[PDB]
RNA sequence: AGGGAAACGUGAUUCAACCUGGGGCCCAUGAAAAGACGAGCAUAGUGUCCGUACCGAGAACCGACACAGGUGUCCAUGGCG
RNA sequence: CGCUCUAAUUGGAUGGAAGUAGGGGUGAAAACUCCUAUGGACCGAUUAGUGACGAAAAUCCUGGCCAUAGUAGCAGCGAUAGUCGGGUGAGAACCCCGACGGCCUAAUGGAUAAGGGUUCCUCAGCACUGCUGAUCAGCUGAGGGUUAGCCGGUCCUAAGUCAUACCGCAACUCGACUAUGACGAAAUGGGAAACGGGUUAAUAUUCCCGUGCCACUAUGCAGUGAAAGUUGACGCCCUGGGGU
RNA sequence: UAUGCCAGCUGGUGGAUUGCUCGGCUCAGGCGCUGAUGAAGGACGUGCCAAGCUGCGAUAAGCCAUGGGGAGCCGCACGGAGGCGAAGAACCAUGGAUUUCCGAAUGAGAAUCUCUAACAAUUGCUUCGCGCAAUGAGGAACCCCGAGAACUG
């Protein structure tokens, strides 16, 4: 959602990898918050993070990195 | 020493196991042959026409 | 001592949260807050 | 008996599958975990 | 490709290992060696990992007890890693 | 489960039941047959006594091998089913409670109707010799009670 | 160093273990391979992976059962007798 | 006569069908029909067709249920065991504390192999399981726990196994030999290295404190010897000495 | 009049009957190969909470493009919380991406793990270098070549 495909294609092979290691981390910091019986969660995003990263990896494929 | 109950005691040997190839507990870790799929014996899947009635 | 958390402090003794034995919980793990 | 990594991983799943059907599901389906296995009454493979 | 650090293992014993011994417990991908375990933890959190102890849980996942250097503080690191 | 097999006038009646109780269905009949027509109170004091072992219950039907009792009037064999009696006291305590709450004088009311019905067995298996297993079930009982102004 | 509330012993006999010898027997003559030694010292770095809970039995194993059955090894030097 | 479904002709039904319970009538009879309650949605008649078509019987099959019976067993074993106070609890003959009284001494003690598989710890329970009860549990529910260069596996080779080749076979997932390779010992074979103390609800020669050891590699010095030999590396009986 | 016999009435037990059918059974038309560009099958994962199934494969009940579609949606699964959608989702068709391990299983070993670069084995071509290729297995039966009973009559 917050991250649309178009926006991903309007990135540079660098921006993608950067945006990538950024999501990967927001992901980790959610799994952490959840691993600690944390309730400040919002299941609607820890799901998106995965998807987001999916797309990004999907684009990296198409664009040839 | 009766062959019934009494002789059931020593039965603490491991033989048949979760075959790596099929997923059935038929891998005889002693012969290393799957009584179910033929793994370890045949590269082809163990099968027989008698595992079903003659006209079926 | 705490007029903002005495109702949060005096909880740790009766919280039984996942992974932690009654009363042996780090207060900032009990950092979960409502009200 | 000495188990192996692969084995352990399975005993593990097995143990995992041995939990009850969560309450929330019960309501979400407006109404049993047939795969319930006791460590003594039942026998697992291998 | 798979990722090493899966998440922080927070339970009583975990904390005590942090508070009194300066170690941090995570759940890692079982194909991860102690070494791989280290480097990853160092790169993600900016710390120097001295020792890493590993156990293959009855959960199918691997647990890792990673001790930091007296220069770093688990309690503090743990604050940045969700947890606290 | 059952239902009140007897029509009851709400203006002068008080109902009460027991559900899938695990007790001797055979004792329940005896006790019922024995406390019918009695005053809820006389009924309690009776059971309590039975429980104590001072007053026996006439086992007229399921008496096989039962030992004769001196205090049994007009009959011989009898016992002291306590568990059953307790279950029956409860049945009354609710019966007497419901009454009072409606304005009636519980204790003083008569047991117009009471009857035990076997609503089923809680199946169980019993290992036997030669490697065979024989049924080994627990009786599940229901019982009704209807009080009426004297 | 540690441990003990404290004292924080000395000698003795018989001595499992463990060490090392002598003797006798066989129409029985009692494994192998990897490895070690032969072939020193200082400092530093490295030592990955897998097992590691508990039962181990007149209730946690086999015997359909919390089955008076069956099931291997070590403690064979606790006192009296 | 009655049953299923199809066709033609022709009817009934939520102003209540089928079925079911009780009751009335007809037919010699198979059986038809009506009434009342129930039910709450389908149901017939005639003709022509159809057929996995009519059971009281097979030590018939499957399900249910009664008597048996509140009966047999919960005694019989060289391990006859409990008792009095008290704790908790809605509830305590058997859950826990104390005392008194016993039971087990190659085992009813301690450590393990296989096997089991989380049965381990904690909290919360008692509808299930527990030969009675249970506030207990190896039960149920929710959380947690198994941290090793120096304990094992890993390596080695044993009887013996497999794979590839070669050959045989109609042929193979079959088959003896010969070669090459690999596999084959977690108490109980051989085997480079760790001890003591402390610590947890549960791990522990694995974590923490102290101290020690081993292998490889690198750097530095010493050495040019290094391959012969020794060890690993071993039957049974008797016995002396050393010695904790 | 105990114990009790026969029929019924009220309730129970039980699951027959009638009605129903998200499943079967049989027939008919269409269509029909997959695999070393590693299948078919299995293992283990994959959801906010997720045990079964289905789907998927560490991009894990999903990613992308084009067409269809439409205000709705987040599988079976009618919970609690949160979220996605006119930056036109859900859903459908086609093409693409990803696609863990075991598995013919092919570097080597192994009960789905592990040990130090691989067409393992057998072939053809051959720059005689695994350089270029092949075989290996699956499939409801059908089909072809071989080996070939006995009960029974
Ligand atoms: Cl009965
Ligand atoms: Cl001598
Ligand atoms: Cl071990
Ligand atoms: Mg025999
Ligand atoms: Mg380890
Ligand atoms: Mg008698
Ligand atoms: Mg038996
Ligand atoms: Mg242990
Ligand atoms: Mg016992
Ligand atoms: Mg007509
Ligand atoms: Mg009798
Ligand atoms: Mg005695
Ligand atoms: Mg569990
Ligand atoms: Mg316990
Ligand atoms: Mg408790
Ligand atoms: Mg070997
Ligand atoms: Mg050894
Ligand atoms: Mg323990
Ligand atoms: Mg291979
Ligand atoms: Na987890
Ligand atoms: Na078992
Ligand atoms: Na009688
Ligand atoms: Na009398
Ligand atoms: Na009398
Ligand atoms: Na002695
Ligand atoms: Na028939
Ligand atoms: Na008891
Ligand atoms: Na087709
Ligand atoms: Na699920
Ligand atoms: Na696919
Ligand atoms: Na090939
Ligand atoms: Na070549």
């Amino acid at each position: 959602t917050v991250l649309h495909v178009q926006e991903i294609r309007d990135m540079t092979p660098a921006e993608r990898e950067a945006e990538l290691d950024d999501l990967k981390t927001e992901l980790l910091n959610a799994r952490a918050v959840q691993a600690a019986g944390g309730a400040p969660e919002n299941p609607g995003r820890i799901k998106e993070l995965r998807k987001a990263i999916a797309r990004i990896k999907t684009i990296q494929g198409e664009e040839g990195d | 020493t009766g062959a019934g109950t009494p002789s059931q005691g020593k039965k603490n040997t491991t033989t048949h196991t979760k075959c790596r190839r099929c997923g059935e507990k038929s891998y005889h870790t002693k012969k290393k042959v799957c009584s179910s799929c033929g793994f370890g014996k045949s590269a082809k899947r163990r099968d027989y026409e008698w595992q079903s009635k003659a006209g079926e | 001592e705490t007029a903002v958390k005495s109702e949060l402090v005096n909880v740790a003794k009766k919280v039984r949260i996942d992974g932690f034995r009654k009363g042996k919980v780090p207060m900032n793990i009990v950092a979960q807050r409502y009200g | 008996g000495k188990k192996s990594k692969a084995t352990k991983k399975r005993l593990a799943k097995l143990d995992n599958q041995n939990s009850r059907v969560p309450a929330w599901v019960m309501l979400k389906t407006d109404e049993r975990n047939h795969k319930r296995r006791h460590w003594r009454r039942n026998d697992t493979d291998e | 490709s798979w990722d090493v650090i899966k998440h922080p293992h927070v339970t009583e014993k975990a904390m005590n290992d942090m508070d009194f011994q300066n170690k941090l417990q995570f759940a890692v991908d079982d194909r991860a060696s102690k070494g791989e375990v280290a480097d990853a933890v160092e790169e993600q959190y900016d710390v120097t990992v001295e020792q890493v102890n590993t156990q293959n849980t009855m959960d199918g996942e691997k647990k890792a007890v990673v001790r930091l250097s007296e220069d770093d503080d688990a309690q503090e690191v743990a604050s940045r890693i969700g947890v606290f | 489960g059952i239902s009140y097999s007897v029509e009851a006038d709400p203006d002068t009646t008080a109902k009460a039941m027991l559900r899938e109780r695990q007790m001797s269905f055979k004792h329940s009949k005896a006790i019922a047959r024995e406390i019918k027509g009695k005053t809820a109170g006389e009924a309690v004091d009776y059971l309590e006594a039975v429980i104590e072992g001072d007053q026996p219950v006439p086992f007229k039907q399921h008496n096989s091998g039962v030992g004769h009792k001196s205090k049994v009037d007009g009959w011989d064999a009898g016992r002291y089913p306590e568990k059953a009696s307790k279950a029956f006291l409860d049945l009354l305590e609710n019966a007497v409670g419901n009454a009072d709450h409606q304005g009636f004088d519980g204790e003083a009311m008569t047991i117009k109707h009471v009857a035990a019905h076997k609503v089923g067995e809680q199946q169980g298996r019993k290992p036997r010799a030669m490697g065979r297993a024989s049924a080994w079930n627990s009786p599940q009982v229901d019982v009704e009670l209807i009080l009426e102004e004297p």
